[PDB]
RNA sequence: GGAGGUCAACAUCAAGAACUGUGGGCCUUUGCCUAUAGAACUUAUAACGAACAUGGUUCUUGCCUUUUACCAGAACCAUCCGGGUGUUGUCUCCAUAUUUUUU
């Protein structure tokens, strides 16, 4: 999982939140 | 077209050790050592051959800078379209040159 | 792109800003970018109209 | 095997060629009777830098060349059922396998003495009753060891003088060279087969010089023909967790499997021995390195020259080549040995005719009538 | 991959030029004669073994002895042939 | 002991470190040898 | 690719460059064996395809890499024996 | 890629498509058999689909679409993309058999017979063992019924068997 | 004198793996051989530019009412946005011992 966000979703590349030392969405119409 | 080579004999490389020195010790045959680096595939016996030849010769006309600077390594002895653009050692090339133990 | 390479001309190369700069007639100074941005807008109208 | 695209540019080719059996000391370079040049080389990479060499440096012309195949050998199994004399003077001679001990050990040339052998024979004759095992009479009479395999005399004496056969004994032994340069299946080497002949100025010596090896030929075909193919050796470098890709790969070779497994210490690598036969190696490199995303890499060599038994029969018309797919694992030996006499343009002239290499071409109508009426050979 | 298959480029021919796999489509005297050279060699390889234990460890004594031991083995399978 | 490196990180780290010089630098027993290989060829997989 | 006219399987489509296109490679003569898909005629490009106009030869391979990454937690150290290694025994 | 338990109804809608034309053709035979050679589940579906045309759905079609299930079953059993031991559901006698069975039995042995050729067809019936076809239990008005069957079709080369075995349990 | 400039001019940048200068000899200056001093920048999975556009002519195609405008491959050539390094000028800111060595 990622390495800097701590959730099992995405890859360390794709983490939204800022690299570190150590929702809702529209429904297809 | 086929190799790179040195066709002009004035742009020889310039020998540090001054060669009329190195004929010279063959007159003695205990004085020749015949040497073969054999090896397998990508262990670095190229690059370790051309170690010796930098330091034997003192300007390499074929030395670029980033050769000098170590990013890139100088095949010298590779010398072939096929060794360059394959980077795989194809025919065994030599070096006859003088060292101190 | 890489298959067919174009070469620059390394020899005479007259620029264009360099010779504009040599008459008395272009001037220099410096204006914020969207100021310039506006005044490109302005003379482009007026020199096609 | 190769071929010149336009044929009037065959001597700038051939010229050429001998420049790279000079440059390339590892090549064989042979002209067939076909007129198709076939060139033979370590392996795949080699082959690529020989033709490299050849279309752009030396020849600078264009060539068809066939696809990637290999060289075959052939044996023989249990024993000749007959000896059969052959006349066109008679001579007869019968045919055996050889120890699976004594092949591997004139694989490299050794005894036990060395190559020149029968030099000494006293010596050589100590050493196979010592370790192979033979009688003394075989031990104390080898005309030859050719290159793979060995002709004995038996003898007959009472039979002929001793001093007939030494008379012309160099022009039998002639014969047998003559024999297992190329044998009588699809003109392939013979390898691995002991000979032994049983029963047999100038003239008479260009008369047997032709016949031992049509005697050689009869007493080959008899004695279970088997045809023999070369394996590489691999030595594969994977990451660890990589490893049953590279076993499902060899799935899908036939005839490759995984002998040994060591794991490097303190590397994350693995390093894998295990065979692979070479008419199924034409992409081995390349899948090995695709199919594990470059954290893979093999080396395939052919040092230890072993050989194996092609699986099928050799002798059997019935056998199905499906033309454009691979064929069966018992049509295989078959398939192999009829493509091989339609390249060397030994059967003739015709879509899929089946000249197989029977045995009634060179021994008579009759005797070959004869074993078929009692079934033996088809 | 173009595996052979396929056009050279769609540019005339007025289609994708997408290719795909059809999944439909995957579907004696001659015996006598060894016999008796093989009880003639076994013949011969007792007087074989009798030269080579006689010259292991008297040229004509070996050899009329292998000569002796020819005419006695012969005339024993003439006796065990009938 | 992939439920000891979800926790204890550090003894478990602590652990493989005895381990590992327990195999690799001394005089020990041929299954011994093979029962600790294993641990650490499945450790590449840490439990399926 | 583009000058051989093949298509490795994620990558561009060009026009032949030589778009013009006797018994030797006949059905009956050649041995099916381990197909020789496009993959091949890249990789050893004067092997495996018959007339190589305009084809240049390209870098066997590099030796393989064992780089070990270590991006978890910060706090074990820059020289440290990956679980992934082989042990060293005795 | 259809779900396991819709291949039913696909074969259905393939074979009701294939009655609706003038005529049969072969594509509702080639595509049967590219699926019959695809998986277990295609064949296990024809195998069902058989049966149920032949119990079920037989009343109900006229001769024109008779004919066409004539010459598209018998030309799957024709090339053993179907087993012959499928053809055992079937049974004449006089209470189980119906016209609309009786025409369909007898296109399928027209098309059976055109493409084996009355010798092979001989050697198939002969390996299979159909009770249904050829009783030699007994039965004397049955076989009977078998004998003229096969001669209002045409066949009489196949009857010799059961002809013999009714004038053998006549004479006792 | 020192640092710096979105300042200028002038040389130079793709070739037997490849540069210039000097002395001596041979030919009769060019060139060849021999001894010597220096070579900044660019270059070997080859190039100034880890970036990447357009124009001309002749072939081969594609859209098909004709020309512009076009489709996309090849060969030969040009234009444009940029880059390095060297020399000079200019501008700004600060500053004036007990056996081979010897006991
Ligand atoms: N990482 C790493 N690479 C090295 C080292 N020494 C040499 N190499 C690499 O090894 C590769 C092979 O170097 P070569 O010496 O040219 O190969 P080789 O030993 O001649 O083997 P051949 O293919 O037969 O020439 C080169 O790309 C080098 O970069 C090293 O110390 N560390
Ligand atoms: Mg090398
Ligand atoms: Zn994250």
């Amino acid at each position: 999982f990622c390495r800097n966000c701590g959730e099992a979703g995405h890859k360390e590349k794709d983490c939204m939140e800022k690299p570190r030392k150590m929702v809702l969405v529209r429904a297809t119409d | 077209e086929h190799t790179i080579f040195t066709q002009l004999k004035k742009n020889i490389p310039k020998t540090r050790y001054n060669r009329d020195y190195m004929l010279s010790m063959a007159n003695i045959p205990e004085r020749i050592i015949n040497v073969g680096v054999i090896g397998p595939l990508h262990s670095g016996k190229t690059s370790l051959m051309d170690l010796l030849v930098i330091d034997s010769h003192k300007r390499i006309p074929d030395m670029s800078k980033n050769v000098e600077l170590g990013w890139k390594p100088l095949r010298y002895l590779d010398n072939l379209k096929q060794e360059i653009d394959r980077g795989l050692s194809i025919k065994l090339n030599g070096s006859t040159l003088l060292c101190t133990d | 792109n890489e298959l067919h390479p174009t070469l620059p001309t390394n020899h005479n190369k007259t620029k264009l800003l360099k010779s504009l700069k040599n008459t008395k007639y272009f001037q220099q100074t410096t204006i914020d970018w969207v100021e310039a941005g506006l005044q490109l807008c302005r003379q482009g109208h007026n020199m096609l109209n | 095997v190769l071929q010149p695209l336009l044929p009037r540019e065959l001597p700038k080719l051939l010229d050429a060629l001998n420049k790279i059996s000079k440059y390339y000391p590892g090549v064989i370079i042979k002209v067939e009777e076909s007129g198709e040049h076939v060139i033979l080389g370590n392996g795949e990479l080699y082959m690529d830098c020989l033709l490299y060499d050849l279309r752009a440096s030396y020849a600078k012309i264009e060539i068809k060349i066939s696809d990637p195949l290999t060289v075959f050998s052939e044996s023989c199994s249990n024993e000749s059922f007959a000896s059969i004399p052959v006349s066109n003077l008679s001579i007869s001679v019968a045919a055996e396998p050889m120890d699976s001990k004594m092949i591997q050990d004139l694989s490299r040339n050794t005894l036990g003495d060395i190559d020149g052998i029968m030099d000494n024979p006293r010596k050589l004759s100590k050493i196979l009753r010592t370790e192979y095992g033979w009688d003394s009479l075989a031990s104390r009479n080898v005309w030859s060891f050719y290159n793979g395999n060995v002709l004995i005399n038996d003898t007959l004496p009472d039979e002929i003088s001793p001093e007939l056969l030494s008379k012309y004994k160099e022009q039998i032994i002639q014969g047998f060279y003559w024999a297992v340069k190329e044998g009588p299946l699809a003109e392939e080497p013979i390898y691995g087969v002991q000979y032994k002949l049983l029963s047999i100025i100038d003239v008479m010596k260009s008369q047997i010089i032709p016949l031992m090896k049509k005697a050689c030929y009869v007493g080959l075909l008899t004695a279970i023909p088997i045809l023999l193919e070369p394996i590489y050796e691999v030595d594969i470098t994977v990451h660890a967790p990589l490893l049953p890709i590279v076993e499902e790969l060899m799935k899908k070779r036939r005839g490759s499997r995984i002998y040994k497994t060591i794991k490097v210490a303190g590397t994350p690598l693995l390093e894998v021995r295990g065979q692979v036969p070479v008419i199924e190696s034409a992409g081995f490199e390349t899948d090995l390195r695709l199919s594990t995303n470059g954290l893979g890499m093999c080396q395939l060599y052919f040092w230890h020259k072993i050989w194996r038994k092609v699986p099928g029969d050799v002798l059997d018309k019935d056998a199905f080549i499906p033309k454009l797919k691979p064929a069966p694992i018992n049509s295989l030996s078959r398939d192999f040995v009829m493509k091989t006499r339609r390249r060397k343009g030994i059967s003739t002239g015709g879509f899929m005719s089946n000249d197989g290499p029977t045995l009634e071409k060179y021994i008579s109508a009759e005797l070959y009538a004869q074993l078929r009426e009692n079934g033996l050979v088809p | 991959s173009y595996n052979g298959i396929g056009l050279k480029s769609a540019k005339g021919s007025s289609t994708s030029g997408h290719v795909q796999r059809s999944l439909a489509s995957n579907n004696l005297a001659v015996q006598k004669q060894i016999e008796t050279h093989m009880e003639k060699r076994e013949i011969e390889v007792q007087v074989s073994e009798l030269r080579d234990r006689l010259e292991e460890e008297s040229e004509e004594q070996i050899d009329k002895k292998c000569e002796a031991l020819r005419a006695k083995l012969t005339n024993e399978w003439q006796e065990q042939q009938r | 002991g992939w439920k000891l490196a979800l926790v204890s990180k550090k003894t478990h780290d602590m652990i493989w470190e005895k381990l590992r010089y327990i195999l690799q630098t001394q005089e020990l027993s041929s299954t011994l040898r093979e029962s600790l290989e294993t641990l650490f060829e499945i450790r590449q997989k840490d439990y399926k | 690719g583009k000058a051989l006219n093949n298509a490795i399987p994620g990558g561009p489509k060009f026009e032949p460059l030589y778009p013009r296109e006797n018994e030797f490679n006949s059905i009956d003569r050649v041995i099916f064996r381990v197909p020789i898909r496009s993959e091949y005629k890249v990789a050893f490009p004067h092997l495996y395809n018959s007339r190589p106009r305009s084809v240049r030869i390209p870098w066997y391979n590099n030796p393989v890499s064992c780089i070990i990454q270590n991006d978890e937690e910060y706090d074990t150290p820059a020289l440290f024996f990956d679980p992934s290694l082989n042990p060293i025994p005795h | 890629k259809i779900a396991n338990n819709l291949k039913k109804s696909v074969v259905d809608i393939i074979i009701k498509s294939s009655l609706q034309e003038s005529t049969f053709s072969k594509f509702y035979s080639i595509l049967s058999e590219r699926m019959i050679t695809f998986h277990r589940s295609w064949q296990t579906a024809y195998n069902e689909t058989f049966e149920q045309n032949y119990t079920q759905d037989i009343e109900d079609y006229e001769t024109d679409q008779l004919r066409i299930l004539g010459k598209f079953w018998g030309h799957l059993i024709s090339y053993e993309f179907l087993p012959m031991d499928c053809l055992k559901i079937i049974k004449l006698t006089e209470e189980e058999s119906c016209p609309q069975g009786r025409i369909f039995i007898k296109f399928l042995f027209q098309e059976l017979v055109n493409e084996l050729g009355l010798d092979e067809l001989q050697l198939r019936l002969n390996s299979s063992k159909l009770d249904g076809m050829f009783p030699l239990e007994g039965d004397a008005e049955h076989i009977r019924y078998s004998i003229n069957f096969f001669t209002a079709i045409g066949l009489g080369l196949l009857t010799e068997d059961m002809r013999s075995r009714l004038t053998i349990i006549q004479e006792v």
